[PDB]
């Protein structure tokens, strides 16, 4: 059963379907984990996200570099960043990002709209559990949404070093189509709902191993639609059991290999070493990050 | 001109006169088999200990102040600090009142076996 597992993804006959959207309505919607003494949520779920995330072909090459979008919280915290930093190899590269302040273990921090936030370079994971307040007025069909979507979408596309991996988080309301129609050009992909969160309708939509073209043409409003199925006919029991072994917590450090390379160079042989999780490229220069800075004198 | 804020005293006595010590200090899970070291790059309670995000157990970065450092440096952001669980209730507090022996890495008087 379910229950030992960090958390619960997709089955793949569920990915195959050609469902319409439906409404979410979840037989344990309201209903709370019992947390571990003293821990909290957001510090569960991470860690049963990391837990999963074990399972996968993650390149980890030395001094990787990872990004965490809305890493803040209303207590002003980055319990998200901690498990990460605890998770990843020491001496990991972690930038974090939020709208609002918030204080943070990350080596370096970026308070702003997502849009505002530019890096020369490329990255080996980007996490983002960004959620915009507004998605709880439902006034309407439930449509993709865009803002930090658009943005994320075009950050990948960008700035996802090819064997690169992701995770971003969605909800019901809070989702896109392109981002859906994007897990189509890793190798594979997942909708991963961890076991604390049972009763959200919350996933991490993760692609494992960027391969910069598309392996499968995905329609993102079909996709949606077919994850709401499933979550609508597979209800989730809340568990915690797995937050009780930390033993094979930490991310093994692969040393996967980072090569630059040029468009010309990417054949079917280095495609494949993408797709198994034992390469990464991207530049391997310094790391730098910037924020955009809307000035405005208010007097007058 | 002399003047500067003492936030640490400012806490230590607003305890002292009974005020609800800082919350959400960022505890973490981990196994609790570690060296019980007071300040680590990855969490290293042991039995006796809880680790935490070390940027939320300081007084300086939880207070949007500086850092009493001539460079500003910050020696639990980035970091974990393992706490005694006796007073896992009040981590600002511990990592304010207490200290670090340069020798061993345990907290003085909470893991410090120098003086034997
Ligand atoms: C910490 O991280 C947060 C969460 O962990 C995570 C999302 O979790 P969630 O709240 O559980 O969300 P959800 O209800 O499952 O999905 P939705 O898109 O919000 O649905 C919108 C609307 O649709 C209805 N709906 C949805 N579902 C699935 C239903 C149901 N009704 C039922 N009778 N049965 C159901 O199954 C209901 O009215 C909902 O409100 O996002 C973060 N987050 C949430 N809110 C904020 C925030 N962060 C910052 N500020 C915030 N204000
Ligand atoms: C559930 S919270 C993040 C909690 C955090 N990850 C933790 O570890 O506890 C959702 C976050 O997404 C941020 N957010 C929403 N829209 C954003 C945007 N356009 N740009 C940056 N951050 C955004 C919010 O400010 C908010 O802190
Ligand atoms: O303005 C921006 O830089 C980000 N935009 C999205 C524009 N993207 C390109 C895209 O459309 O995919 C730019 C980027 O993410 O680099 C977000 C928004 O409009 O809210
Ligand atoms: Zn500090
Ligand atoms: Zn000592």
């Amino acid at each position: 059963s379910q229950a030992w597992q960090p958390g619960v993804a997709m089955p793949n006959l569920y990915k195959m379907q050609r469902m319409l959207l439906e409404k979410c309505d979840l037989q344990n919607y309201g209903d709370s984990a019992t947390l571990p003494k003293g821990i909290m949520m957001n510090v569960a779920k991470y860690t049963q996200l990391c837990q999963y995330l074990n399972t996968l072909t993650l390149a980890v090459p030395y001094n990787m570099r990872v990004i965490h979008f809305g890493a803040g919280s209303d207590k002003g915290v980055a319990p998200g960043t901690a498990v990460l930093r605890q998770w990843l190899p020491t001496g990991t590269l972690l930038v974090d990002s939020d709208l609002n302040d918030f204080v943070s273990d990350a080596d370096s921090t970026l308070i702003g709209d997502c849009a505002t936030v530019h890096t020369a370079n490329k990255w080996d994971l980007i996490i983002s559990d960004m959620y915009d307040p507004k998605t709880k007025n439902v006034t309407k069909e439930n449509d993709s949404k865009e803002g930090f979507f658009t943005y994320i979408c075009g950050f990948i596309q960008q700035k996802l070093a090819l064997g690169g991996s992701v995770a971003i988080k969605i909800t019901e309301h809070s989702w896109n189509a392109d981002l859906y129609k994007l897990m189509g050009h890793f190798a594979w992909w997942t909708a991963f709902v961890t076991n604390v969160n049972a009763s959200s309708s919350e996933a991490f939509l993760i692609g494992c191993n960027y391969l910069g073209k598309p392996r499968e043409q995905i329609d993102g409003y079909v996709m949606h639609a077919n994850y709401i199925f499933w979550r609508n006919t597979n209800p989730i029991q809340l568990s915690s059991y797995s937050l009780f072994d930390m033993s094979k917590f930490p991310l093994k450090l692969r040393g996967t290999a980072v090569m630059s390379l040029k468009e010309g160079q990417i054949n079917d042989m280095i495609l494949s070493l993408l797709s198994k999780g034992r390469l990464i490229i991207r530049e391997n220069n310094r790391v730098v990050i910037s924020s955009d800075v809307l000035v405005n004198n208010e007097n007058l | 001109c002399a003047f500067a804020v003492d936030a640490a005293k400012a806490y230590k006595d607003y305890l002292a006169s009974g005020g609800q010590p800082i919350t959400n200090c960022v505890k973490m899970l981990c196994t609790h088999t570690g060296t019980g070291q007071a300040i680590t790059v990855t969490p290293e309670a042991n039995m006796d200990q809880e680790s935490f995000g070390g940027a939320s157990c300081c007084l300086y970065c939880r207070c949007h102040i500086d850092h009493p450092n001539p460079k500003g440096f910050c020696d639990l952001k980035g970091k974990y600090v393992q706490i005694p669980t006796t007073c896992a209730n009040d981590p600002v507090g511990f990592t304010l009142k207490n200290t670090v022996c340069t020798v061993c890495g345990m907290w003085k008087g909470y893991g410090c076996s120098c003086d034997q």
